[PDB]
C-alpha cells in the first residue's frame, strides 16, 4: 500500500506582488518534485533521483500545469476574499491536497482533491469522485461553479488513470529506496534530573517510513499518560527520528523498558537503559 | 482565521561525536499561517548558510519546515534556534541540547 | 504527475 | 483632452486562451495611451502612440484570455496629461462552464436557456441583454427573454459559460 500526494500553498500578499504559489510532491514519505512561483525562472524541479531521468518533455508539461495553477489560485484567493466579504488588505492562505492512494493490490484505494481556506476545511472531492462536500455557504458557490465546469470529471479521470499509473511507475523506478523496510537504530540514554529524579530517553533514529510507535513501560504499566513524546522529525536525508522520555526515580530505572513497533521490523523491539561496565 | 503556534525541535542529524561532521537541524511544525522567521545561532550569533526545506503541510493543514546547516560540534561550542511567528509576542530561543 | 487545470474556486 | 474610441477586435466576448485586441484611437494626436481595466483585477497598460492617416491609434494585445483579464475597460489618450475616459467596454471571457439549451414557445423562426447547473444569469448575442435564472420543480433553473445564449454566476458577471446552441 502506497500513496502520492501534492501539497499546494497559495498565500496572498496584497501590496507586494502576486500570491506566492508553492507545490511539493510526495510518494509516501519521500518528496520527489517541487515548484516555487518566486524562483528566478519558475520551473518544476526534481527532488528524488527516480524522476530525474524523465524527459524534458515531462518537466515542461509539469511546469505548464504549475504556472496555470498559480494563476488559478490567485483568482481563487480573490474570489474567496469576495465570498467572505473580507478586506483587500489582509493576507490569506489557500491550501490543496491532491493525489491517489494505492491499496496493497495496486488498484486505486482513494482519490483526493481537497482544499482549505486559512487553515479551515473549504471544499473536498468526495470518495465517489463525482460529488463535493462544502464546509460553509461560501463553499457552496464554489461547489456550483465546480459542478457547472465538470471539474469532478477531469479530476476523476486524472485520479483513476494518470495518477495511479504514474504512481506505479514511480514505485517501480525507485523500488529500492521506496519499497525498502529500513528499520530504526535505537539506544536508551540516562540523564540526571535532580535528587530522587532522572530522565530516561528512548531514541529511534534513521528509519523510513515515518510511521512508528515507541512507548515506555515500567515493568508492565504503560506510562504514555506520563511519557514525553516528540513529534516525528526529519533527520535531513529522507529518514526520520523520534524519542520518548519518562521521568523516573533515581536508582529505579531497570523497571523501565522501551517498546518500539515499526514497519522495518517484525518483532516489536524492547530495550532498556544499559550502562556499559 | 485560525492561528496555530509552532512547535520547535533543535537536534543534530546523528549523535554528536566531537570533531566529526554533522547537520544542525531546527524543525518547526504545526503552525499557521506559513509566514515564519527561523534563524540558527552559533554563540548567540546568527549563521549565514542556513537552508530550509520546501514549504509543506500536514493532514490537519498545519505547516512544517526543516532549517538546517552543516557543522562540526565541539565540547564548548553552543547552538540555538530562534523562531518568530505572529502567534508569538517575542521570538522563542531553543538551545541545542545534544541529549535531545 | 500533477493534476490537470480546473476553473478557479 | 478628447475621449477616444475603444473597440474590441474581433469583438468583446473572448474565448479562453484566445488573444484579443483592444483598439484605442482618436484624431487627437496623443503620443501616449493608457488602458484601464476595472473589476476582479484592476490594471493599467501603457502603449505608445501610433500615427496613421490623421488618427493616433493603439493596439493593446491582451493575451491568453484568462479569468483575471475580464472586466470593464476604458482608455485615456505630455505623459501626465490624459484625456477623458473612453466609453466603457465590457470584455468577458467565455468557455468556462456547460452550455445551456434554448427552447422556444411556440415559434422556431418567448425564448428560454436551460441547464440544471444553477447559473445565476443568462445572456444573448448576434453578429447585449441579460436575465437571471429562476429554479423550478424538476430540479432545473430557468430564465426566459420576452420578444445564442450564455450562463454566468452572480459574483462574476464577466465570466460566462459556453456558447450555447445557435438559433
Amino acid at each position: 500500500s502506497h500513496s502520492m500526494r501534492y501539497f499546494d500553498t497559495a498565500v496572498s500578499r496584497p501590496g507586494r506582488g502576486e500570491p506566492r504559489f508553492i507545490s511539493v510532491g510526495y510518494v509516501d514519505d519521500t518528496q520527489f518534485v517541487r515548484f516555487d512561483s518566486d524562483a528566478a525562472s519558475p520551473r518544476g524541479e526534481p527532488r528524488a533521483p527516480w524522476v530525474e531521468q524523465e524527459g524534458p518533455e515531462y518537466w515542461d508539461r509539469e511546469t505548464q500545469k504549475y504556472k496555470r495553477q498559480a494563476q488559478a489560485d490567485r483568482v481563487s484567493l480573490r474570489n474567496l476574499r469576495g465570498y467572505y466579504n473580507q478586506s483587500e488588505d489582509g493576507s490569506h492562505t489557500l491550501q490543496r491536497m491532491s493525489g491517489c492512494d494505492l491499496g496493497p493490490d495496486g488498484r486505486l484505494l482513494r482519490g483526493y482533491d481537497q482544499s482549505a481556506y486559512d487553515g479551515k476545511d473549504y471544499i473536498a472531492l468526495n470518495e465517489d469522485l463525482r460529488s463535493w462536500t462544502a464546509a460553509d455557504t461560501a463553499a457552496q458557490i464554489t461547489q456550483r461553479k465546480l459542478e457547472a465546469a465538470r471539474a469532478a470529471e477531469q479530476l476523476r479521470a486524472y485520479l483513476e488513470g494518470t495518477c495511479v499509473e504514474w504512481l506505479r511507475r514511480y514505485l517501480e523506478n525507485g523500488k529500492e529506496t521506496l519499497q525498502r523496510a529500513e528499520p530504526p537504530k535505537t539506544h536508551v540514554t540516562h540523564h540526571p534530573l535532580s535528587d530522587h529524579e532522572a530522565t530516561l530517553r528512548c531514541w529511534a533514529l534513521g528509519f523510513y517510513p515515518a510511521e512508528i510507535t515507541l512507548t515506555w513501560q515500567r515493568d508492565g504499566e504503560d506510562q504514555t499518560q506520563d511519557t514525553e513524546l516528540v513529534e516525528t522529525r526529519p533527520a535531513g536525508d529522507g529518514t526520520f527520528q523520534k524519542w520518548a522520555a519518562v521521568v523516573v526515580p533515581s536508582g529505579q530505572e531497570q523497571r523501565y523498558t522501551c517498546h518500539m513497533q515499526h514497519e522495518g521490523l517484525q518483532e516489536p523491539l524492547t530495550l532498556s537503559w544499559e550502562p556499559s561496565s | 482565521m485560525i492561528q496555530r503556534t509552532p512547535k520547535i525541535q533543535v537536534y543534530s542529524r546523528h549523535p554528536a561525536e566531537n570533531g566529526k561532521s554533522n547537520f544542525l537541524n531546527c524543525y518547526v511544525s504545526g503552525f499557521h499561517p506559513s509566514d515564519i522567521e527561523v534563524d540558527l545561532l552559533k554563540n548567540g550569533e546568527r549563521i549565514e548558510k542556513v537552508e530550509h526545506s520546501d514549504l509543506s503541510f500536514s493532514k490537519d493543514w498545519s505547516f512544517y519546515l526543516l532549517y538546517y546547516t552543516e557543522f562540526t560540534p565541539t565540547e564548548k561550542d553552543e547552538y540555538a534556534c530562534r523562531v518568530n511567528h505572529v502567534t508569538l509576542s517575542q521570538p522563542k530561543i531553543v538551545k541545542w541540547d545534544r541529549d535531545m | 504527475r500533477y493534476r490537470p487545470g480546473t476553473v478557479a474556486l | 483632452h478628447r475621449k477616444p474610441s475603444l473597440l474590441a477586435h474581433p469583438g468583446p466576448l473572448v474565448k479562453s486562451e484566445e488573444t484579443v485586441i483592444l483598439q484605442c484611437w482618436s484624431d487627437v494626436r496623443f503620443q501616449h495611451f493608457l488602458l484601464h481595466r476595472e473589476g476582479k483585477f484592476k490594471d493599467t497598460l501603457h502603449l505608445i502612440g501610433e500615427h496613421h492617416d490623421g488618427v493616433s491609434k493603439a493596439n493593446f494585445s491582451i493575451g491568453p484570455m484568462m479569468q483575471d483579464l475580464a472586466g470593464t475597460y476604458r482608455c485615456y489618450g505630455s505623459p501626465y496629461q490624459l484625456s477623458a475616459p473612453s466609453d466603457p467596454l465590457d470584455i468577458v471571457i467565455t468557455g468556462l462552464y456547460e452550455k445551456p439549451s434554448l427552447s422556444a414557445q411556440p415559434g422556431p423562426t418567448t425564448l428560454s436557456c436551460s441547464s440544471r447547473s444553477s447559473y445565476d444569469m443568462y445572456h444573448l448575442s448576434r453578429e447585449e441583454r441579460r436575465f437571471s435564472a429562476g429554479p423550478k420543480v424538476n430540479g432545473t433553473f430557468q430564465a426566459d427573454f420576452p420578444l445564442r445564449c450564455f450562463g454566468s454566476f452572480r459574483d462574476s458577471p464577466y465570466e460566462w459559460s459556453n456558447s450555447s446552441d445557435p438559433l
